Order: structure tokens, then sequence, then C-alpha cells
């Protein structure tokens, strides 16, 4: 009956959840639990550059707090 | 950017030779015509990208309007020169020196 | 007028696109004119800091500007809050 | 650099496909299979000849509307401006002129397909 | 990563060439959109991404609307790619040597600057602000609708009595 | 007898909600929604196909086959 | 790691779409009170691999009146350009993050019709020509409409990103400010796509099979590929500007599963409107856009510029 | 063992060509009536995996499904050599199969396998849809009874 398009449906359900559920994880793997940090300007870009110097290990995602401060 | 410039004036200048230079096709011509159009767009959107003249650029937009403008009465022209012979050659249309 | 009203409805019946565009038209020319938050839309974009507010000099002469953000004077931005 | 490498990961999973398209089945050509189509008959016509289309006045008409297209889409940045008043003056302008145009347009039959 | 700029300007310089040379202008067409979208990476490349794309969809319209002209009166029973006379294709590899010694020619001779083969891809960008918002491309072409509204007025009275002019001109 | 298949019987005149009614059903796309209906009903019914090797299609014993010569 | 994203991006879009093909396949058998394929797959699942490795294993016949160049060109053309669409949007994160990603879109829209351009043109034939005719003639009406639709959207919204988008609709959809913005784009959808109604690109009645008759199996299958992925691609681009899925910072994954669901609800009513719906000609489509759509789609956009100046609603610039 | 691999590879393809047939939208008269009853929602082809496709680019197998007149013969021809390399032949009916009703005709070609190879013949006039299936399926099973890979590897 119409349920047998349900098998073909739950397919394409399956293969488009997985793109954006994937990318958002890999952000996370590759950004140390956090988000990708977009930078739409060149503000937000030098925060990121600053971060990356600030961290030492020249990775930005590697935040840094009052523990630097004595 | 002084290399980069270099080769746009240098294909603004291989554009107006292919203007200049006809090959039998109407629609050749018009063609190079936007290509020596679409070198100054460039040069113009790396001058003021280069020299940060946010105010001057508008100047792309205006010299893209008005080419699209004369592309379109060429057009309509190559329209008309069909309609008139039914080949549009350049060496076709030549009755007037007499 | 009937030959105008009797017109605009036959317009209504036969063509209700440009009927609709051209209502649509005139109500986007309409109600800037008439709206009271017209003004308030330049007021946002005047009062939105994309720059820093370069300090001036205190020649002691100026009593209208501030000497901290934490005072009265300035342009309070309270129209926007309770906006 | 990162969007070049996805274009060029797309373009080049495109050519893999055409070439194992090209390179894997079996191949016999002969001058009647690789003949122009038609239907079953042979072209009258070379095929390249005049077509004479039928809308090149809406043609040049879509290449001036793709310019007031273009002097239209600044548009978000636009409304961000300090006097709004002169701005929604001028976009009331073009957007009336470029209906103008339109419409003297559709007046004088110019988007009627003349054959 | 640094001659990319170059290497972009020397395909459009090849993509102008190409249309200069003239082939049946479906190829003309083809060339002139290889040549936009290289333009365009250049404006990107070199800022603000607005100019680059409002050049490049203008021109895929403005070459569309050419490729059915050339279907419809522009064509011929065997259009010409560039194999049809070698001499098209020996004039395109002769200015293909032409601009690799001329730009030898120009390396070579370093005391204008013009080119530089060790100090390309070092001036790309001369000075930028670290920090801002709004210093975009785009940010002018909005300023077209506040502070040139001459400019504006230009262009749509221009894309206006166009549409006058080529209803006049195909009226027929 | 004959009856007409197109033509109408005089007119139902101008007004202003029939006007609105007609107005609706061109910006709306009531007739286009109604075919919409129409095919969803069909998407939802049961299909007439059967699982043809296995369920045969129904005959007559009056069925012209593939000929045969017989006996006594 | 990017690489890894890339595939989890690619594979599933190409699984996606040959369901798709199953799902459409299906779904209009049982709206032709009959079944779809059910016999080579367990439910008919392994129907799309079998005729992918049928028509991956066919010749591809090139032809002898032929522009091999751009025969060859179009195809890989058209699927690249097709990936390169699906790459900037956001299911909440897009792999690439782009400011101008509506920009962006457009222009690979238009490459795409180029792709289809250059394949009628040079497989030379009557058929292919008259194909690529209609597509010059329908990108035309959709290409003006597309962009102003998408003009006052984003008037509406505030710069020309998708993330913006996504904070604009976090709290009501966009298909109820612009709804009449929503069917035009609907329509213009189905005209960018060359679906029903208004193919006429690849017209079976009208033409034999359009720009595609000359193409054999390899490279026509490569044009259905990129076809029906962006028939997946403009249902997701809809759902993502009009019908906002919920976003929370916390969770991404309830985003991603309300835009599936909105984007299955929207390729199954475009396979809805392909059962319904007769075929168009292809001067009346450009006299329904340029008559109907652009005047209307001209007025709303002028009321949108009018709109957040007179309620102070001017969206923000980030 | 190479055979082993080659015949399950060989079964692999032949799977693929027999769950993807793609008939020509080319029939000829009453025996393209019964064929399209064959695609009718009774007997679903497209469920067998059967759909037409108008261009012979992109067809698989052309079902002759009519008289083959003199005059439509060299059509025919043209059309099954314009075909893709991995091609059959359905002839259907009578006339299709030998003249039939019009076998001593002037102008009919007696037998479509005077003109093109046929594969499958199927019987009637017109054949039922039922029988029309009938031979699609009798062409599935002959092209999986087709061992290429083990031909080439044993040659
Ligand atoms: C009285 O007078 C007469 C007539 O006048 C009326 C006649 O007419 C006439 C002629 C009569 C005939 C020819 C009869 C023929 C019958 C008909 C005309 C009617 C039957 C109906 C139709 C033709 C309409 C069919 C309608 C449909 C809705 C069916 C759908 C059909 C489609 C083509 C669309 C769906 C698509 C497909 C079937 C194929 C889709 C699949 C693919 C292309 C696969 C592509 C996918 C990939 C490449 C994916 C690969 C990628 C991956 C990642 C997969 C991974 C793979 C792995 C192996 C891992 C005669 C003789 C006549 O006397
Ligand atoms: C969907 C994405 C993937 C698409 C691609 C498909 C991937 C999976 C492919 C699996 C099968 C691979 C081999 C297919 C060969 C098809 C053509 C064929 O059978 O040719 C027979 C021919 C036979 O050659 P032959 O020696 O008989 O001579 C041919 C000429 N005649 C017959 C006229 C004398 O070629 C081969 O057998 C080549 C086998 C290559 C195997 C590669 C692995
Ligand atoms: C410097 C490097 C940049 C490239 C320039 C050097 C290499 C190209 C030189 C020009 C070749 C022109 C030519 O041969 O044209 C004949 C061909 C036409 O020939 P044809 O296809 O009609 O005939 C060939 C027939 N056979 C194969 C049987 C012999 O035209 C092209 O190749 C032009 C196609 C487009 C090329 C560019 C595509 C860019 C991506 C688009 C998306
Ligand atoms: C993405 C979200 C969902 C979208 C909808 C998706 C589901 C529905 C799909 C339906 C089937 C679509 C398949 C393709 C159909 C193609 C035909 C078609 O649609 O033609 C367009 C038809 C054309 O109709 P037509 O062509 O028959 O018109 C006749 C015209 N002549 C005689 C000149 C030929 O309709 C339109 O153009 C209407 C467009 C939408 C209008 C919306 C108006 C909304 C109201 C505005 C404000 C009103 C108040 C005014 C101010 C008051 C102030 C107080
Ligand atoms: C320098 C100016 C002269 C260039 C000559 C190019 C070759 C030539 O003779 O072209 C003439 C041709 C006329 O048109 P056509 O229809 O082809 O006429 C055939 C003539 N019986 O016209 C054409 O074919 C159009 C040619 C356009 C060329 C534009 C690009 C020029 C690039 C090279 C610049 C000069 C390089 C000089 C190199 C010298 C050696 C190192
Ligand atoms: C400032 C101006 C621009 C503002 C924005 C709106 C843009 C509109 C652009 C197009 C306008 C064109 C109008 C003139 C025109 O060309 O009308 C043609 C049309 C008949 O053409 P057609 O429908 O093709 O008919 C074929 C044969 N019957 O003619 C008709 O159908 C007749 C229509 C008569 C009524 C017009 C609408 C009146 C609405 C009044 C609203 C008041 C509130
Ligand atoms: C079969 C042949 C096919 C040939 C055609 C290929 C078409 C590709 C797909 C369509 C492309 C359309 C134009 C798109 C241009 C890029 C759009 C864009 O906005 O790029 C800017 C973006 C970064 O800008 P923005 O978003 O502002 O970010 C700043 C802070 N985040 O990103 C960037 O700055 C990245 C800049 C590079 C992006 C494009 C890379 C293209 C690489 C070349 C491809 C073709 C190579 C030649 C053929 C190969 C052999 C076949
Ligand atoms: C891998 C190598 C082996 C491939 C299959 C070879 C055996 C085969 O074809 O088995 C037949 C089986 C059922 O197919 P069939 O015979 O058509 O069934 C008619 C029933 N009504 O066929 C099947 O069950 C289909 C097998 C498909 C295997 C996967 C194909 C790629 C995905
Ligand atoms: S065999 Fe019979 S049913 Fe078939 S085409 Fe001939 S006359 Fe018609």
């Amino acid at each position: 009956m119409w349920f047998e398009i349900l098998p073909g449906l739950a397919i394409m359900g399956v293969c488009l959840v997985i793109p954006g559920v994937s990318t958002a994880y890999i952000h996370k793997f590759t950004n140390g639990g956090k988000e990708k940090r977009v930078a739409r300007v060149q503000y937000q870009w030098y925060l990121m550059e600053r971060d990356r110097r600030i961290s030492g290990v020249n990775r930005y995602y590697v935040s840094k707090g009052l523990e630097n401060i004595d | 950017m002084p290399s980069t410039f270099f080769n746009l004036t240098m294909a603004f200048s291989l554009s107006l030779l292919g203007t200049l230079m006809f090959r039998s096709h109407l629609m050749s011509t018009l063609l190079c015509l936007e290509g020596m159009v679409l070198s100054l767009f460039i040069m113009t959107s790396v001058t003021s990208l280069n020299s940060n003249s946010m105010s001057s650029m508008p100047i792309p937009i205006t010299i893209l309007v008005f080419a699209a403008c004369e592309a379109a009465v060429g057009l309509a022209l190559l329209v008309k020169v069909s309609n008139t012979y039914g080949t549009d050659y350049v060496q076709n249309l030549n009755l007037l020196q007499c | 007028a009937g030959r105008i009203s009797a017109f605009l409805k036959n317009a209504w019946a036969k063509e209700p696109v440009l009927v609709v565009s051209f209502s649509v038209w005139g109500l986007a020319i309409i109600m800037p004119m008439i709206s009271p938050y017209t003004k308030y839309a330049s007021m946002i974009n005047k009062a939105t800091p994309y720059n820093y507010p370069v300090p001036v000099r205190d020649d002691g002469n100026m009593p209208d500007v501030p000497s901290h953000p934490q005072d009265p004077l300035g342009p309070s931005l309270d129209w926007l809050k309770n906006l | 650099m990162n969007l070049y490498t996805v274009i060029f990961i797309n373009i080049l999973l495109s050519l893999t496909l055409i070439l194992v398209a090209f390179w894997l089945p079996q191949m016999n050509l002969y001058s009647e299979k690789a003949n122009p189509y038609e239907c079953g008959f042979d072209p009258t016509s070379s095929a390249r000849l005049p077509f004479s289309m039928k809308f090149f006045l809406v043609a040049i008409t879509f290449l001036l509307f793709d310019l007031e297209i273009a002097l239209l889409l600044p548009l978000p940045w636009a409304i961000q401006t300090i006097k709004t008043s002169t701005m929604m003056i001028m976009a009331f302008i073009l957007v009336t002129i470029l209906s103008l145009g339109l419409a003297y347009e559709w007046t004088q039959k110019g988007l009627e397909w003349t054959e | 990563m640094n001659n990319y700029i170059f290497v972009l300007s020397s395909l459009f310089l090849v993509g102008c060439l190409g249309l200069a040379l003239k082939p049946s202008p479906i190829y003309g067409g083809l060339g002139l959109i290889v040549s936009g979208f290289v333009g365009c990476l250049m404006v990107l490349g070199f800022g603000g991404s607005f100019l680059g794309l409002m050049v490049f969809l203008i021109y895929l319209g403005g070459m569309l609307v050419v490729f059915g002209y050339t279907t419809a009166m522009a064509t011929e029973e065997y259009p010409e790619t560039w194999g049809s006379n070698w001499l098209i294709l020996g004039f395109l590899v002769l200015g293909v040597i032409m601009e690799v010694f001329l730009i030898c020619v120009l390396n070579y001779y370093d005391e204008v600057g013009v080119i530089n083969l060790d100090g390309l891809g070092d001036w790309l960008m001369y000075e930028v602000d670290d920090v801002g918002v709004m210093l975009e491309g785009g940010i002018g072409v909005a300023a077209m609708y506040s502070c040139a509204t001459w400019m504006m007025v230009v262009a749509g009275w221009s894309l206006f009595a166009g549409i006058f002019i080529i209803i006049e001109i195909t009226r027929d | 007898t004959y009856k007409y298949v197109n033509k109408k019987e005089q007119e139902s005149e101008v007004d202003m909600k029939s006007a609105t009614d007609n107005a609706a059903r061109i910006l709306m796309w009531t007739e286009l929604i109604r075919g919409l209906g129409m095919t969803l009903s069909y998407l939802f019914r049961e299909p007439a196909t059967i699982n043809y090797p296995f369920e045969k299609g129904p005959l007559s014993p009056r069925f012209r086959g593939e000929h045969a010569l017989r006996r006594y | 790691m990017f690489f890894i994203n890339i595939l989890t991006l690619l594979v599933p879009i190409l699984i996606a779409m040959a369901f798709l093909t199953l799902v459409e396949r299906k779904i209009l058998g049982y709206m032709q009170l009959r079944k779809g394929p059910n016999i080579v797959g367990p439910y008919g699942i392994l129907q799309p691999f079998a005729d992918a490795m049928k028509l991956f294993m066919k010749e591809p016949m090139r032809p002898l009146t032929t522009s091999m160049s751009l025969f060859i060109i179009a195809p890989t053309l058209s699927l690249t350009l097709a990936l390169s669409l699906w790459v900037p949007l956001p299911m909440p994160h897009p792999l690439i993050n782009l400011n101008l990603g509506i920009l962006f879109i457009l222009a690979t829209s238009s490459l795409s019709v180029y792709s289809i351009l250059w394949s009628g043109w040079a497989s030379n034939s009557k058929y292919s020509l008259f194909g690529a005719l209609r597509a010059v003639a329908q990108t035309i009406s959709y290409e003006v409409t597309m962009a102003i639709i998408l003009l006052s959207v984003l008037l509406m919204n505030g710069s020309y990103s998708l993330q913006t988008l996504i904070t604009t609709q976090e709290h009501m959809w966009l298909l109820l400010p612009a709804w009449p913005m929503a069917m035009m784009w609907f329509i213009s959808t189905l005209a960018e796509t060359n679906r029903a109604p208004f193919d006429l690109t690849e017209g079976e009645s009208e033409l034999v099979s359009g720009f595609n008759v000359e193409y054999a199996a390899g490279p026509f299958a490569l044009f259905f590929m990129a076809e029906y992925t962006n028939i997946i691609l403009m249902n997701a681009l809809t759902t993502i500007i009009f019908l906002g899925p919920l976003y929370y910072i916390n969770l991404p994954e309830l985003y991603s599963t309300n835009f599936m669901m909105e984007a299955l609800l929207l390729s199954s009513t475009f396979l809805w409107i392909r059962a319904s719906y007769p075929r168009f000609r292809y001067d009346q489509l450009m006299h329904l856009l340029w008559k109907n759509f652009l005047p209307l789609t001209l007025a709303l956009c002028m009321w949108h510029i009018s709109l957040p100046i007179f309620t102070a609603g001017v969206p923000p610039y980030m | 063992r190479a055979e082993y691999v080659v015949t399950k590879l060989d079964d692999l393809i032949n799977w693929a060509r027999r769950s993807s047939l793609w008939p020509m939208t080319f029939g000829l008269a009453c025996c393209a009536v019964e064929m399209m009853h064959m695609a009718a929602p009774r007997y679903d082809m497209d469920r067998f995996g059967v759909v037409f496709r108008a261009s012979p680019r992109q067809a698989d197998v052309m079902i002759v499904a009519g008289t083959l007149t003199n005059k439509m013969a060299p059509a025919l021809r043209k059309v099954y050599d314009q075909m893709p390399e991995p091609r059959y032949v359905v002839s259907m009916g009578s006339c299709a199969n030998g003249g039939g009703y019009y076998h001593y005709s002037y102008s009919v070609v007696r037998g479509c396998d005077r003109i093109v190879p046929v594969d499958i013949y199927v019987p009637g006039c017109p054949p039922t849809a039922e029988a029309l299936l009938y031979g699609i399926l009798q062409l599935q099973r002959k092209i999986k009874r087709e061992q290429k890979l083990k031909i080439w590897y044993r040659r």
C-alpha cells in the first residue's frame, strides 16, 4: 500500500540527517568541544589570530583564562 | 599587484586588438568589446580594493550598467543587420562607400 | 464614481495581479509617510556604534558632554531600550 | 583553501565518473550508430543553420533588467545607512522606473513573441 | 600560494587572447565566461567578494543572451572553434611564447619593478585595518544609495532610456 | 437531442463577492490545490497491480491461446 | 578531518538523490494506482543501484556530428556545480561558511544553465538545439524573478549569509511574513530545476529527449544525478530560507532532523506537482512569469523596502 | 580461483542489465496498444524496473510491436543502429514475427528479423500484456544466462 514508500523515504531521511550532524560533530572535534568560530569581519579574524598567538600551541581554540595571570 | 595590473592592461590591449581586427563576425566584435569591458571592471575593482577607496567603489557598478546598455544596443543593431541580410557579415554591410 | 468602481471591480475579477501590485505600490509609498516609527529607524542606525567614539580634550568649557560613560550626560538609549 | 579543495574534489569526482563511463564498457562504433538522431531519418539540414528566435526583445530587456538587479542588490547594506530617507526615496524611484519600463514594453507589445 | 593571483591574471590574459583570436561566438562566449570567472576570483582574492560575484552574475546573463543570439543569427554551417586554421593555433602559442618572453624580460629588467619573480606575491594587499567592522566591498556600493545618488540616477536613467532605445531599434 | 459543453446561459453580472471569489481562485491556485488533493487521494488508495508470475490475470473459457490437436 | 567532512557531505547527498529517484518512481506509481519498483531490492531499494550500474556499463557512444570537447565538459560541469551548490548550506553549521552565500547560489545555478546550453549545442542535433533554446528562455524568466524574490526576502533578513537566516527564523518562520514570495520562490525553484509543470528542456512529448537526446549512458547518468541533486538542493534552500527549523545552541540534531523532515516534504511536493499537472508551453512560462510574478514581485520588493523603514525593524548588519 | 570471481562478476553485471531494462517509446500498431496495456497499472513494468525512454540513446531493448512496413523499415533499422551496444530486440505479435495477416502484402517486411536481429519472439495477435510481460521476463532470463566475462577469460 502507501506505506511501501516509507523505506525509500527513511533512507533519504537518514542520508539528509547525516551531513549536518556530522559537520557539527567534526567542527566540535576539530575545535576542541566548541563551535567553528566563524569570522565574518576583520575584527573577528583579529580575535582568532590573537587567540592563536596567545595559546602558544598555534591553535586558536585553546582558550586561556585567568590561570595565565598570577 | 603591479604584475596583476600589467596582466590586466595587456588583457585590455588584446581585447582592443580583437576589436580592431575584424573576422567576418559582428557578434565576435561585440564579444571583444565586452572583453574590454570586463578587463576595465577588474582593473577598477582591484585599484579601489588596493587603495581602500570605498567611496569610489560605485564606479565599477556604473561602468557595468553602461556597458550592458551599450551591449544591448549592439545586439539590437545586430538583429537589424541580420534582418537586412541574413548572414551578419561586416564585409557584407559595405554599401555606404558611394 | 460608477464607472471607476465598475472598472476596478472588473479588474479585480479578471486581472487580480496588477490590482494587487498597484495597491502594494501605493501602500509602500503611503505607509512611511504616516507611520510614527519612521524616525526610529534612522535613530537606531545612528545609535549603532560601528566606530570607536574618539574622546575629546577637556578644556573645561563644555559641560554638555559627559566625563565618564556612567554619567547622566550623553545620548542615552532608553528610547531604544523601551522601544 | 578549504572551498578550493572542495571544488577540486567535486571536479575530480565528476572527471572520475566520466572516465569510468568511457573506459569501462565495450565499444562498437560504426557510422549508422553515430549518425545524428532526427527521429529515425536522415536530417535534411545540418543543425547549424540560423534558428531565428522569437523572443529577442525579451532577451535584451532581460539584459537591462539583470543590470537593474545588480543595482538593486546592495540594498541589505544600504538599509544600514544613517540617512535612510534619501535611501528609501532612491529605492522607490529605481523600482518605479523599472516597473514603468516593463509597463511601457508590455503596452508596446515588446514581450509578445513576434513571429 | 603567493603567486595565486599571478596565475589567475595569466589565465585571464589567455582567455582574453582567445576572445581576441575570435572563435565562433559559442566559444567566444565560453572564453568570456571563463575570463569572467577568473576575474571574479581575482577580485575576491584582492578583497571584497560583492564586486566579483556581481561581475560574474552579470556576465553569466550577458553571455547567455549572446549564446541565444549567435544560435539565432550569428551562426554558420561549420563554426570554427580554433583548429579550422593552423594560423590561429600558431598565433595563440606565439602569443603565449611572447607573454613568457616579456615577463622574463621584465623580471631580468628589475629596475622599474613592474614584474619581479622573487618579489611576486609580496605586494598583493598593501595595508588592511586589522581590527574593524564594516570595511568590506559592498558598503560603498550601498553608499551609492546614500552618498552617490547622482551615480544611482544616471545608471537608472541609462537602463530606462535603454529600454526605450531597444524597443525603437527593434520596432521594425 | 443535443447539449452545449462550453456555452453559457446569460451572465452572472459583476459583483464584489463574485469578483473576490474569482480573484482568490486565480491568486490562491484553488483548482491546482484541488488536483493535488485528487492525486493525493489516489496515493492513499490501494494499487491495482498484481504480482505477475504468481498472480495471473483473469481469463475466460473462450480465450484463444496456443493451438492444439485433440484426440478421442 | 576536513576531507572526512567532505565525504560525509558528498556521499550521503548522492545516496539521497539515488533514493530520491526511487521515491519519485514509487510516489508517481502510487498516485497512478500502481506500485513502484519492488522486485530489484527487498522493497525496490536496489533499483537505483541497478540503474546506475547499467548506465555505467553501457557504452557512451560518441557521435560523429558532435563538438566532443563541450559534449564531454557539460555533464561533468553540471554534476560538479550541483555538488558545489550543496557546499555552503548550513544544517545549522555549513561545511564552508560564506558571507555572500545566496550570491554564490545564484552564480552556480546560472553556470548549471550554461552546462545545459553547452550540451545542447555540442550535441549537433535539431532536438538538442530546441532544448537549448528552451533552456535559454526559461532561465531568462526565472532568473529575473528569482533575483527579485531573494532580494526582498534577504532585505527582511540582514546580510547575504544563511546562519543569519537561522537566527532570523529562530522565533518564527519567514513563510508567515512573506508567503507570496514563498509561493513565487517555489514556482521559481521548479523553473530552475526544470521540473514539471514547466520542464521544457527534457520535454519527452514536445521533443524526444531535449538536450539529452544524443547523450547515451554515462554522461546521461551524470546529467540525471545533477538534476536530482538540484531538486533536493532547491527544496533544502526553500526550507532553510522560508520554513525555518528549530535551532537550539546546545543541540543541533533537532535542527538537522527538522530540516530533513521539511526537505523531504518539499521534495515529495515536487513529485506531487509532477504527478498532478500537465506541461506549459515555454512561451506561456515566459508570459506567466513576466506578466504575473515580475510586477507583483517588483511591488512586493518595494513593500519590503518600505517595511523595515516604517516599522523601524531594520535587521542588524551581523 | 579466477573462474569463480569472473563468474560472480558476470552474474553481477547480468543482474544489473536485467534489473534495469529501458525499452524505447516506439511502437507501431495494436501490439503497441497492448504494450502500453503492459505499461498500465495492472502488470506494472515499472514495478519490474522496465521503463520507457523516448530516445534510442537511452534505450536498451526495441520492442518491435506492430507491422514493419517497407516504408518503415529504414527508420526501424536506423533507430536500432542508433542504440548503444548492449541492445536487445523483442518482436511482438504476428506482424513483427513473420508478417502475420499482411504476410503476402507488397509493402510489409515478412518479419522484423529480416531487418534487425531479434532476441525474443512473442506470439499472438495481439499477444496479451501478460504475454508481453512473459517475453520481457524471458529476455531477462536470457541475459541472465550470458557469460561475457567468462568467455573473455577463456578467450
Ligand atoms: C493510436 O495511435 C498511437 C499512439 O498514439 C496515442 C501511440 O502513442 C503509439 C505508440 C505507443 C507506445 C510507444 C506505447 C508506449 C507507452 C506509453 C507511451 C505510455 C506509458 C507511460 C509513459 C511513457 C510515462 C511514464 C511515466 C512515469 C511517471 C514513469 C517514470 C519515468 C521516468 C523516466 C522518470 C523516473 C526515472 C527513471 C525511470 C530512471 C531514474 C534512474 C536513474 C537515471 C539512475 C541514476 C542514478 C545514479 C547514477 C546514482 C549513482 C550514484 C550513487 C552514489 C549510487 C551508488 C552505487 C553503488 C553501486 C554503490 C502507437 C503505436 C499508436 O498507434
Ligand atoms: C514554499 C512554500 C509553499 C508554496 C506553495 C506550494 C504548494 C502549492 C503548489 C500549487 C501548484 C503549483 C504548480 C505550478 C503552477 C503554475 C501556475 C501558477 O501558479 O500560475 C500563477 C498564477 C497565474 O494565474 P493565471 O495565469 O491564470 O492568470 C490569468 C492572467 N492572464 C489572463 C493575463 C493570463 O497566479 C499568480 O500569478 C498568483 C501568484 C501569487 C499571488 C499571491 C498574492 C497574495 C496576496 C497579496 C496581497 C493581497 C491584498 C492586497 C492589499 C490589501 C491591503 C489591505
Ligand atoms: C569541469 C570544469 C569546471 C570549471 C568551473 C568550476 C566551477 C566551480 C563552482 C562554481 C563557482 C562559482 C564562483 C564562486 C566563487 C567563490 C565564492 C565566494 O564567495 O568565495 C569567497 C570565499 C571566501 O569569502 P568570504 O565568504 O567573504 O569569507 C571571508 C571570511 N569568511 O572563498 C574564497 O575566497 C575561495 C576562493 C576560491 C574558490 C573557487 C575555487 C575554484 C577552483 C578552480 C576550479 C576550476 C579549475 C579549472 C578546471 C579544472 C579541470 C577540469
Ligand atoms: S500482430 Fe495483430 S495485433 Fe499485432 S500489430 Fe499485427 S494486426 Fe495488430
